[PDB]
C-alpha cells in the first residue's frame, strides 16, 4: 500500500480513474468540434477558436485528476479515449447542444463521484470536487445554454447569417 | 558391407557429437540474414551450401538453375483503408510491411465481412452474404490459396488476413507477414513458349482478386468500425467484429509486381554402389521472407549436417549405399516449392523410374511436444520401425507410443514441398517434425529468428538432433536392405476404406442403374497382385541383384500408377487419385455422391459416372501394371 | 468536392487522418509517463515536467495535421485514441527508451507520408512534413538518446542516486 | 536431324517472332549425347551379366513411350507421339502450322506456335534426360 | 549500430564526411585570400575583411555539417584540409575570380549530395540541404559575380584606383 494513502477507498480511486477518461474523451469532443468550423465549407473561425478554448481547458481538468490520484496514493489507470460520436456536426447551434449534452453528462458523473465521496466519508475528496469541478461545470452548462438560446432566438441553423453574427458578437 | 546394427550405432554416435545449434545461428548471420528467393542473400547462401558439400566431398555437385516469375511488393505501398460512404472520405489504417505473392494487383472498394479462417465450411455457416464484399479471416487451418479460392468462389472482391492473438499469442500487434495465395505449386506464369508479347493465364490457379496480410493492430483498429459479435464457436478475441458499420466500408489497394528472378537449386550426391541410377532424395527449403530460422534454418541445418554425417560413413566408415543419395536445397520455397516443383517438371512422367522416395526436412523442428507425420502410405511401415527406435528428444521414450497411429494421419498439403513430389510426380514422399497443438506463431514473419526458436526450444540442439535420427534411419533403410521398404500392401487398406466408404450408397447406386462390380474387381485384383508381388519377394534369392532389380522396380511404379493417366498434368498437376486434387481423386467421387442426398442441383449424376469410370479403370490399370508378366492372370 | 482541393490525392488525405492519431496518441504516452514521475514512490518531478511538456507538444503535432486537412480540402476523420502500451513505466531510464522507440515509430510513419506524397507528386505536402515534421523528429530522437546514455553511464536504472541527479542536472 | 532440319527452313521466320531455337537444338544435342552413352555403355558392360543388360535393356524399353507428349491427355488425344501420333502435339504438326505463315492468310497461329515450340522442347529433353542415366552423370 | 539511426544510408553517412572536409577546404582558402590582402604590398584592408568573414562562414558550415552527422547517427571521420592552390592570388579581381570558382565547386557537391539523398529517399538530408546551404550558395554566387563584374567594368586589375575604391564603396 502506497505510504501516502489515507482514508481514500479502493472504489474512490477506481471512479477517480473513470473521470480522468471522461475528461480526456470531452477534450477529444470539442477538439472534433473546433475543427469542424475550420473547414472551408463551414467557415466560423470564432466557434472553432472557442471549442479550442474548451477542449484545451478539458485537458487541464484530466490532468488535475491525474494528479490527484497520486496525491492521495491511488494508482492512475489510462483506458483508450474513444472518438467523438460524431464526425459532422451540422450546425453552430448542433455543436452548442452537443456540448451542453456533454458537459450536462459530465456534471452527472461529478455528481455520482461527489456521492460515492460522501458514502465513503471522503472529505477531502468532496472539497476536491466541489473546489476544481462542480461549480465549474454549472457555468458551462449556463454558458451553453445562453449560446444556444441565442442561436435559436437569431434564427439557426436555418440562417447562416445567424450562426456568421453570433460567430462575430458572441465568439469574437 | 556392414551390419544394420553397426549402421544405427554410427549414425547416432556421429549424431551425438553433432553441432546443429551453431549451424542453424551461422543461417541467421547478416550475409544471410533476409533471404527472399533470388535475393543476393539467398544466392550467398546458395553458394555457402553448395561449398559445404563440396567440402564434404560428395560424388558430384551442380546447379539446377531456373528462371521463374515471382511478384514482390512495389515501391508504391499496398495500403489498408477505411472509406465514408458519406461524402466518401478516406482513413489510411496501414501501409502494411508485408504482402501476398500471387495477389492480383488492384483496388477494390466495399463492405468487410469476417469469415472466420475462410474455410468453406466457415463460408457456409455465415449470416451475412460476401458476395460483393471484401473479406477479413484469420490466418491458420487451410493455405491463404485457399481462403482465397473459397472466397472467390463466393464472389468475395478482396481478402484480407491477420493472425489474432489466440491462435497467435504474439505480444507485438503490429507484426507484419508473408504468405502466397497461388493455389497450386511451381511457376503460376510458365508460357510453354518464350516471347514483349503478353499471353493470359488459364487453369493458372492464381487469384483475381486483391489479397494483403495484415497486422493484428490494423485487424482490431477494422474491429474497431464494425459491429456484431464472433461466435464463440470461433473461440476468437473479444475484439472482433463481423461487419462493418452502415456508414462505412473498407477500401484495399495491392500493387505488387511481377519480378523474374535466378533461383538456384544446389543439389549433392552419394553415389549408390549397385543402383546408383535411382535415388533417395533429401531436400530442404533455403529462401525465406524474413529471417526465417524455423522456416528454412532449421531445414537446411539438418540437410547440411546429414550431408557431412553420410559422406563421413561413406569415406571413413565403410557404409556402401546400394542407391543414390541426394540432397537438394530448393530455392522459391516461399511462393509454392517453386525449385522443388520446377526440378520435378522437368521430369514428368520419368522421374519415377529413378527417384523413389522423397523426404522432405522443413520446419522439421516446431516444438517438442509432439512428433507428426504425413506421408505416403508406402513408408508408413519404415516410418513405424524408425519411430520405434529413435527416442524423443525430452521424453526418453520412443516416439512409438501408439500401436494405431497409421489411421489417424494426415495428408501431406499444398504448402509442403512434399508434396508435388507424391501427388504430381508418383514419388512416395514424407515430412514430419517435432511440434505442438499449436501453429509455430512467427512463421512467415520477421521475429522468425534463431533467437525466438532457441527461446521457445532450449533443447534446439536435442531436438534437431533427432529429426536428423529419423531423417537419417529413413536414409539408411531405404539405400542398405536389398528390398525396398516401400509396403506397396498398404494400399489394400486404403483401398478397402475408400470402397468401403462408398458401400455406404449401394442404394444410391441402384436408382441410377450402375453396377459396381467391375470396381470390386479391381480392388481385388490389386490385393492379389500384391499378394503375387510378396510371395515372388519371397522366392527370391536375395543375393540375385537381377531378379531384386526386376521386383524392386514394380515397387517403384507402385505410386506412380495411382497418377491419374485421364487427365492432363497441365491443366491439373495433382493427379494421385488418393493425394491430389481435383474430380479425378476418390475424395471427390464421393463429395459428389454425399451431395444426392440434398435433392439440390448439387449433384452432378453424369459426372458421377464418369469419376467412377475413370477411377476403376486406374485402379485396374495399377493393378495390371503389378501382376507381372502377361501369362499370368 | 471541396472547392479548395486541388492535387490532394484521397490516399494522402488518409494518411493524414491515420498520422493525426499516432500524434495523439503520443501525445496520451507522455501524459501517462509524467504521471508516473509524479507518483509517491517515484518522485521524480522533472521527468514529470520533461514528459508532459513532451505531451503538448504532441497535441500541437496533432493540431497542425488537423488544420493542414482542412487547409487542403480534406476532411478530418478520426479513431478512439489507444492507451499506451504501459501503465508502469519501471524507471527513468525505461520511460526515456520507451519515448526513444516512440519517437522513432513516428517518425517512420512521417517517413511513409512522404514517400506517398512524394509517389503523388505533392510538393505542398511534402514541403509541409519536412517544414514542420521531418526535423522535429530528428532532434527529438538524438536528445532522448544522449538522455538513454547518460542514464546508463551514470548507473540507471539500479542506481537510484543517477536517476536522482539526472533529474536535477538535465531535466532540471 | 530431319525434323530440325526441315524446322531450320524457317530460322528467319523465329526471328521475326523473337524466338530462338537455341533450347531445341541443345533438346537435340542432349538426345544424340545420351544414345552415345548408351551404346558405349552397352559395349563396356559384360553380356553375361544378367543385371546390367537388365538395366540397359530396361532404358532401351522406355527410348520409344518418352516420346509420348506427357502434355497432353490420353483421353483427349490418345495418339501422343509426338512423331507418329495425331493433333497439334505432334512435330509435323508444327511445321504445318508455320509452313501457314508464308500466306498471309490468317491460317497461321502464333501463339500455338510459341506452344508447340516450347512442348516439343520439352518433350525431346525429357527424352534425352530419361535416357542419360544416372543424375550425376551430366 | 546507432540508437538514434533512421533511413540515414551509409553513402550519404560518408558524402556528408567528404562535405565537412570541402567546407573547411573552403574556410582556409578564404582565410588565405584574406591575408594576402593584408600584405604591406597589397593593402586593400576591406578585401581583407571581406574574405575573413566568409571563412568564418564556411567554418560554421562545417560546424553544422559535424553537427547533423551525428544528429542522424553517422560517425565523423575527417580527414587533412589542403592548402589553398594558391599562395599569391594576383590582385583583388584575380581572387574574387578564385571565390567564385570555388563557390561553384561547392554548390556542385552539395548538389551531388542532394542527389544521393534523392536516391536514398532521405528526406530529411534533402531539407537540410535545402534548407541550410542550396540559397546559400545561389547568394554566394551571386554575390561574387556582381563583384568580378563591377571590378572588370572599372578597369582591374590593370587599375590600382579601381580595386582601391572598389574596397571603399562595395566592401566598406
Amino acid at each position: 500500500t502506497s505510504q501516502v494513502r489515507q482514508n481514500y477507498h479502493q472504489d474512490s480511486e477506481a471512479a477517480i480513474n473513470r473521470q480522468i477518461n471522461l475528461e480526456l474523451y470531452a477534450s477529444y469532443v470539442y477538439l472534433s468540434m473546433s475543427y469542424y468550423f475550420d473547414r472551408d465549407d463551414v467557415a466560423l473561425k470564432n466557434f472553432a477558436k472557442y471549442f479550442l478554448h474548451q477542449s484545451h481547458e478539458e485537458r487541464e481538468h484530466a490532468e488535475k485528476l491525474m494528479k490527484l490520484q497520486n496525491q492521495r496514493g491511488g494508482r492512475i489507470f489510462l483506458q483508450d479515449i474513444k472518438k467523438p460520436d460524431c464526425d459532422d456536426w451540422e450546425s453552430g447551434l448542433n455543436a452548442m447542444e452537443c456540448a451542453l449534452h456533454l458537459e450536462k453528462n459530465v456534471n452527472q458523473s461529478l455528481l455520482e463521484l461527489h456521492k460515492l465521496a460522501t458514502d465513503k466519508n471522503d472529505p477531502h475528496l468532496c472539497d476536491f470536487i466541489e473546489t476544481h469541478y462542480l461549480n465549474e461545470q454549472v457555468k458551462a452548462i449556463k454558458e451553453l445554454g445562453d449560446h444556444v438560446t441565442n442561436l435559436r432566438k437569431m434564427g439557426a441553423p436555418e440562417s447562416g447569417l445567424a450562426e456568421y453574427l453570433f460567430d462575430k458578437h458572441t465568439l469574437g | 558391407r556392414l551390419y544394420w546394427d553397426d549402421l544405427k550405432r554410427k549414425l547416432s554416435e556421429k549424431l551425438d557429437s553433432t553441432d546443429f545449434t551453431s549451424t542453424i545461428k551461422l543461417l541467421n548471420e547478416n550475409s544471410y540474414v533476409p533471404r527472399e528467393a533470388g535475393s543476393q542473400k539467398d544466392e550467398n547462401l546458395a553458394l555457402y551450401v553448395e561449398n559445404q558439400f563440396r567440402e564434404f566431398k560428395l560424388s558430384k555437385v551442380w546447379r539446377d538453375q531456373h528462371f521463374v516469375k515471382i511478384q514482390v511488393k512495389d515501391s508504391a505501398q499496398n495500403s489498408v483503408i477505411i472509406v465514408d460512404k458519406n461524402g466518401r472520405l478516406v482513413y489510411l489504417v496501414e501501409n502494411p510491411g508485408g504482402y501476398v505473392a500471387y495477389s492480383k494487383a488492384a483496388t477494390v472498394t466495399g463492405k468487410l465481412v469476417h469469415a472466420n479462417f475462410g474455410t468453406k465450411k466457415d463460408f457456409e455457416d455465415l449470416y451475412t452474404p460476401v458476395n460483393g464484399s471484401i473479406v477479413i479471416v484469420r490466418a491458420g487451418k487451410i493455405t491463404f490459396a485457399e481462403k482465397v479460392a473459397n472466397a472467390e468462389s463466393l464472389n468475395a472482391i478482396g481478402v484480407l488476413i491477420y493472425m489474432d492473438q489466440t491462435k497467435f499469442p504474439i505480444v507485438n500487434a503490429e507484426l507484419s507477414f508473408f504468405g502466397h495465395a497461388h493455389l497450386g505449386t511451381g511457376d503460376p506464369y510458365t508460357p510453354g513458349f518464350p516471347s514483349t508479347q503478353f499471353p493470359p493465364s488459364r487453369s493458372s490457379g492464381l487469384p483475381n482478386i486483391p489479397v494483403q496480410t495484415i497486422s493484428r493492430a490494423a485487424a482490431e483498429k477494422l474491429f474497431g468500425n464494425m459491429e456484431g459479435d464472433c461466435p464463440s464457436d470461433w473461440k476468437t478475441d473479444s475484439t472482433c467484429r463481423m461487419v462493418t458499420s452502415e456508414s462505412k466500408n473498407v477500401k484495399l489497394t495491392v500493387s505488387n509486381v511481377l519480378k523474374e528472378i535466378k533461383i538456384l537449386n544446389i543439389f549433392g550426391v552419394i553415389k549408390g554402389f549397385v543402383e546408383p541410377d535411382h535415388y533417395v532424395v533429401v531436400g530442404a527449403q533455403r529462401d525465406a521472407w524474413g529471417p526465417g530460422a524455423a522456416k528454412s534454418g532449421v531445414g537446411t541445418a539438418l540437410l547440411l549436417k546429414l550431408a557431412q554425417m553420410f559422406s563421413d560413413m561413406v569415406l571413413k566408415d565403410g557404409f556402401q549405399p546400394s542407391r543414390s543419395i541426394i540432397f537438394a536445397s530448393w530455392s522459391a520455397g516461399d511462393f509454392g516449392s517453386v525449385g522443388a516443383t520446377e526440378w520435378l517438371e522437368g521430369y514428368l512422367s520419368s522421374l519415377h523410374l529413378k527417384a523413389f522416395t522423397y523426404i522432405n526436412l522443413d520446419k522439421a523442428v516446431l516444438g517438442t511436444s509432439n512428433f507428426k507425420v504425413s506421408a505416403s502410405p508406402l513408408l508408413y511401415t519404415l516410418i513405424e520401425k524408425t519411430m520405434q527406435n529413435v527416442k524423443h528428444p525430452v521424453t526418453g521414450q520412443f516416439l512409438y507410443q501408439d500401436s494405431n497411429w497409421a489411421s489417424k494421419v494426415e495428408k501431406l498439403t499444398l504448402d509442403n514441398a512434399a508434396f508435388p513430389f507424391l501427388a504430381y510426380s508418383g514419388i512416395p514422399a514424407v515430412s514430419f517434425c517435432f511440434c505442438e497443438d499449436t501453429d509455430y506463431p512467427y512463421l512467415g514473419t520477421t521475429m522468425d529468428t534463431y533467437k525466438e526458436l532457441i527461446e521457445r526450444i532450449p533443447e534446439l540442439n536435442k531436438v534437431a538432433r533427432a529429426a536428423a535420427e529419423v531423417a537419417g534411419q529413413f536414409v539408411i533403410k531405404l539405400t542398405h536392405d536389398v528390398e525396398l521398404n516401400l509396403d506397396y500392401e498398404r494400399y489394400n487398406s486404403q483401398l478397402l476404406s475408400f470402397v468401403r466408404d462408398l458401400n455406404q450408397y449401394r442404394a444410391d447406386i441402384k436408382e441410377m442403374g450402375l453396377s459396381l462390380q467391375w470396381l470390386y474387381s479391381a480392388r481385388g485384383d490389386f490385393f492379389r497382385a500384391t499378394s503375387r508381388l510378396t510371395t515372388d519377394f519371397g522366392n527370391a534369392e536375395k543375393t540375385d541383384r537381377f531378379v531384386m532389380k526386376k521386383l524392386n522396380d514394380r515397387v517403384m511404379r507402385v505410386e506412380y500408377h495411382f497418377l491419374s493417366p485421364y487427365v492432363s498434368p497441365k491443366e491439373s498437376p495433382f493427379r494421385h487419385v488418393f493425394w491430389g486434387s481435383g474430380s479425378h481423386t476418390l475424395p471427390a467421387l464421393l463429395e459428389n455422391l454425399k451431395l444426392r442426398k440434398q435433392n439440390n442441383g448439387a449433384f452432378n449424376e453424369t459426372l458421377f459416372r464418369n469419376q467412377l469410370a475413370l477411377a476403376t479403370w486406374t485402379i485396374q490399370g495399377a493393378a495390371n501394371a503389378l501382376s507381372g508378366d502377361v501369362w499370368d492372370i
